[PDB]
Protein backbone atom coordinates (compact mmCIF):
# COMPACT_ATOMS: atom_id res chain seq x y z
CA UNK A 1 0.00 0.00 0.00
CA UNK A 2 0.85 3.67 -0.26
CA UNK A 3 3.35 4.60 2.44
CA UNK A 4 2.06 8.19 2.67
CA UNK A 5 -1.27 7.71 0.87
CA UNK A 6 -3.16 7.28 4.17
CA UNK A 7 -3.60 10.47 6.19
CA UNK A 8 -5.78 12.03 8.89
CA UNK A 9 -7.15 15.53 9.40
CA UNK A 10 -5.89 17.79 12.21
CA UNK A 11 -8.40 20.52 13.10
CA UNK A 12 -10.62 21.89 15.86
CA UNK A 13 -13.04 24.71 16.81
CA UNK A 14 -15.60 23.51 14.19
CA UNK A 15 -17.10 20.30 15.60
CA UNK A 16 -18.99 18.76 12.70
CA UNK A 17 -22.55 17.48 12.56
CA UNK A 18 -22.75 13.66 12.53
CA UNK A 19 -22.42 12.11 9.06
CA UNK A 20 -20.78 15.14 7.45
CA UNK A 21 -18.67 14.96 4.29
CA UNK A 22 -15.67 17.32 4.41
CA UNK A 23 -13.37 17.66 1.40
CA UNK A 24 -12.10 21.24 1.91
CA UNK A 25 -8.38 20.45 2.04
CA UNK A 26 -7.30 23.98 2.96
CA UNK A 27 -4.10 24.68 4.87
CA UNK A 28 -5.11 25.95 8.31
CA UNK A 29 -4.35 29.66 8.49
CA UNK A 30 -6.32 32.48 10.09
CA UNK A 31 -4.66 35.64 8.78
CA UNK A 32 -5.71 37.52 11.93
CA UNK A 33 -4.64 38.06 15.53
CA UNK A 34 -5.00 34.45 16.83
CA UNK A 35 -2.09 33.11 14.75
CA UNK A 36 1.28 34.42 15.99
CA UNK A 37 -0.37 37.86 16.05
CA UNK A 38 0.19 38.25 12.29
CA UNK A 39 -1.05 36.92 8.95
CA UNK A 40 0.55 33.94 7.23
CA UNK A 41 2.01 32.27 10.33
CA UNK A 42 0.59 29.23 12.11
CA UNK A 43 -0.30 28.25 8.53
CA UNK A 44 -0.20 24.54 9.32
CA UNK A 45 -1.12 21.96 6.70
CA UNK A 46 -3.79 19.94 8.56
CA UNK A 47 -3.42 16.65 6.70
CA UNK A 48 -0.90 14.43 8.50
CA UNK A 49 0.44 11.15 7.13
CA UNK B 1 19.83 30.89 33.93
CA UNK B 2 21.50 27.75 35.26
CA UNK B 3 23.16 24.99 33.26
CA UNK B 4 21.47 22.04 31.57
CA UNK B 5 22.88 19.58 34.13
CA UNK B 6 21.88 21.76 37.12
CA UNK B 7 18.58 23.30 36.06
CA UNK B 8 16.64 25.36 38.60
CA UNK B 9 13.13 24.27 39.60
CA UNK B 10 10.75 26.92 40.93
CA UNK B 11 7.37 26.50 42.57
CA UNK B 12 4.20 28.40 41.62
CA UNK B 13 0.86 28.26 43.43
CA UNK B 14 -2.08 30.44 44.58
CA UNK B 15 -1.81 32.47 41.38
CA UNK B 16 -4.16 33.90 38.77
CA UNK B 17 -2.02 33.64 35.63
CA UNK B 18 -3.18 34.52 32.11
CA UNK B 19 -1.71 32.59 29.18
CA UNK B 20 -3.57 34.54 26.47
CA UNK B 21 -1.48 37.65 27.17
CA UNK B 22 1.60 35.47 26.54
CA UNK B 23 0.23 33.27 23.74
CA UNK B 24 -0.06 36.21 21.32
CA UNK B 25 3.50 37.37 22.10
CA UNK B 26 5.79 36.96 19.09
CA UNK B 27 9.05 37.08 21.10
CA UNK B 28 9.16 33.25 21.17
CA UNK B 29 10.86 31.01 18.63
CA UNK B 30 8.55 28.06 19.37
CA UNK B 31 5.58 27.43 21.68
CA UNK B 32 3.92 24.04 21.15
CA UNK B 33 2.12 22.19 23.93
CA UNK B 34 1.45 18.48 24.33
CA UNK B 35 -2.10 17.28 24.95
CA UNK B 36 -3.32 20.69 26.17
CA UNK B 37 -4.81 23.42 24.01
CA UNK B 38 -3.08 26.71 24.95
CA UNK B 39 -6.07 28.80 23.84
CA UNK B 40 -8.25 27.14 26.49
CA UNK B 41 -5.60 27.45 29.22
CA UNK B 42 -7.40 30.61 30.36
CA UNK B 43 -10.33 28.42 31.49
CA UNK B 44 -8.48 25.63 33.31
CA UNK B 45 -7.84 25.10 37.03
CA UNK B 46 -4.80 23.03 38.03
CA UNK B 47 -3.56 22.00 41.46
CA UNK B 48 -0.01 23.36 41.10
CA UNK B 49 2.64 24.32 38.56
Amino acid sequence: GGNYNYLYRLFRKSNLKPFERDISTEIYQAGSTPCNGVEGFNCYFPLQS
Amino acid sequence: FASVYAWNRKRISNCVADYSVLYNSASFSTFKCYGVSPTKLNDLCFTNV
